[PDB]
């Protein structure tokens, strides 16, 4: 896993943001558009999100490019355990 | 030194940088009106995209 | 699984023991000293050292080679 | 003393501003960002306490001392699998250095008036 | 000074009543009124071949897409535009304010 640490970092703050990530599927794009403040492969990205996967904390879906990561509330647990964050801070997705 | 051999191959003209926006396939794509499909994908999503048959 | 031609190895970081502490070293009192080069420029952090080679100093990611 | 520091490198490493280990120490050194170490003493160290007396007497650093070096690293998490207990397998530290930027505590007053004091 | 109203359909029955219901509208407010002009249709034209691969009789089909376009003048003020524009409105019809 050739990855920084503050990239992972970032990522998972974009899921608390956002709860449901969107990406494409090709490793012949690194200027990745969803985030473009920092400079990221989304091969890395990719996998990173199906080594989550294999963990298993988040959903899988696809629609033909479209990897969508649904997030389930232990996973909420172990995002905001890995980030060290307080739970006080809901969702947006969850905010109505 | 990947990252600069990984776009050692430019992609900006012919089939290898255009694929199907449905299956993304590399033969027979239709470039009328900017679908970039594939025939057949267009065939089962044509009946979903506003369309009769009349002559 | 294997090939007749023979195979070439990756640049694998051995088992090394002390090594950083050769960028300091004991003096006899008080003064902070230094045997190798560093950075004068700033897009090398300072706590960037220079390589060691036979005529010339090497830089960790400016690759700004200077030699004697 | 030794409970309030603990909680500060626990605050540290939640916030992930100290820097453990000992070349980015260095740098850190180097950077000037050297508050609060702590050093190690009376250990089987064959020619490391005169290099790491050095560098804790360098810039303004406290003089904080601890009896051992393997319990320091095992506070810092260096081979800590299994967060819920004991790990089968670590290899304790020498030196860890803390950029407290939530410096602000409880016993945070207390620490810095037995300093200067 | 003048305004222009572009309406484009893919059907042609509900492009009919919608523009027969706007000069009915264009016609109770009472103003003169340069009425519609039916612009042609556009006939599509896609070919494609059934058979996903290579055997026997090559049977072809050919695949037709309706589109309908109308532009109507106007020279009433523009605000009772955008109000009997804002009203009766339907799902596959994107209308548009022509200014010019
Ligand atoms: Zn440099």
């Amino acid at each position: 896993m050739l990855m920084p640490k503050k990239n992972r970092i970032a990522i998972y703050e974009l899921l608390f943001k956002e709860g449901v990530m969107v990406a494409k599927k090709d490793v012949h794009m690194p200027k990745h558009p969803e985030l473009a403040d920092k400079n990221v492969p989304n091969l890395h990205v990719m996998k990173a999100m199906q080594s989550l996967k294999s963990r298993g904390y988040v959903k899988e879906q696809f629609a033909w490019r479209h990897f969508y990561w649904y997030l389930t509330n232990e996973g909420i647990q172990y995002l905001r355990d890995y980030l060290h964050l307080p739970p006080e801070i809901v969702p947006a997705t969850l905010r109505r | 030194g990947h990252q600069q051999l990984y776009w050692s191959h430019p992609r900006k003209f012919g089939q290898g940088s255009r694929s199907c926006r449905v299956c993304s396939n590399r033969h027979g794509l239709i470039r009328k009106y900017g679908l970039n499909m594939c025939r057949q994908c267009f065939r089962q999503y044509a009946k979903d995209i506003g369309f009769i048959k009349l002559d | 699984k294997s090939y007749t031609t023979p195979k070439k190895n990756k640049h694998k970081r051995k088992k090394v023991k002390l090594a950083v502490l050769k960028y300091y070293k004991v003096d006899e009192n008080g003064k902070i000293s230094r045997l190798r080069r560093e950075c004068p420029s700033d897009e090398c952090g300072a706590g960037v050292f220079m390589a060691s080679h036979f005529d010339r100093h090497y830089c960790g990611k400016c690759c700004l080679t200077y030699c004697f | 003393v030794n409970t309030a520091l603990q909680e500060v490198l626990k605050t540290a490493l939640i916030h992930d501003g100290l820097a453990r280990g000992i070349r980015e120490a260095a740098k850190a050194l180097d950077k000037r960002q050297a508050h609060l170490c702590v050093l190690a003493s009376n250990c089987d160290e064959p020619m490391y306490v005169k290099l790491v007396e050095a560098l804790c007497a360098e810039h303004q650093i406290n003089l904080i001392k601890v009896d051992d070096n393997k319990k320091l690293g095992e506070w810092v998490g260096l081979c800590k699998i299994d967060r819920e207990g004991k790990p089968r397998k670590v290899v304790g530290c020498s030196c860890v250095v803390v950029k407290d930027y939530g410096k602000e505590s409880q016993a945070k007053d207390v620490i810095e008036e037995y300093f200067k004091c | 000074h003048r305004i222009r109203i572009t309406l484009t359909s893919r059907n042609v029955k509900s492009l009919e009543k919608v523009c027969a219901d706007l000069i009915r509208g264009a016609k109770e407010k009472n103003l003169k009124v340069k009425g519609p002009v039916r612009m042609p249709t556009k006939t599509l034209r896609i070919t494609t071949r059934k058979t996903p691969c290579g055997e026997g009789s090559k049977t072809w089909d050919r695949f037709q897409m309706r589109i309908h376009k109308r532009l109507i003048d106007l020279h009433s003020p523009s605000e009772i535009v955008k109000q009997i524009t804002s009203i009766s409105i339907e799902p596959g019809v994107e209308v548009e304010v022509t200014i010019a």
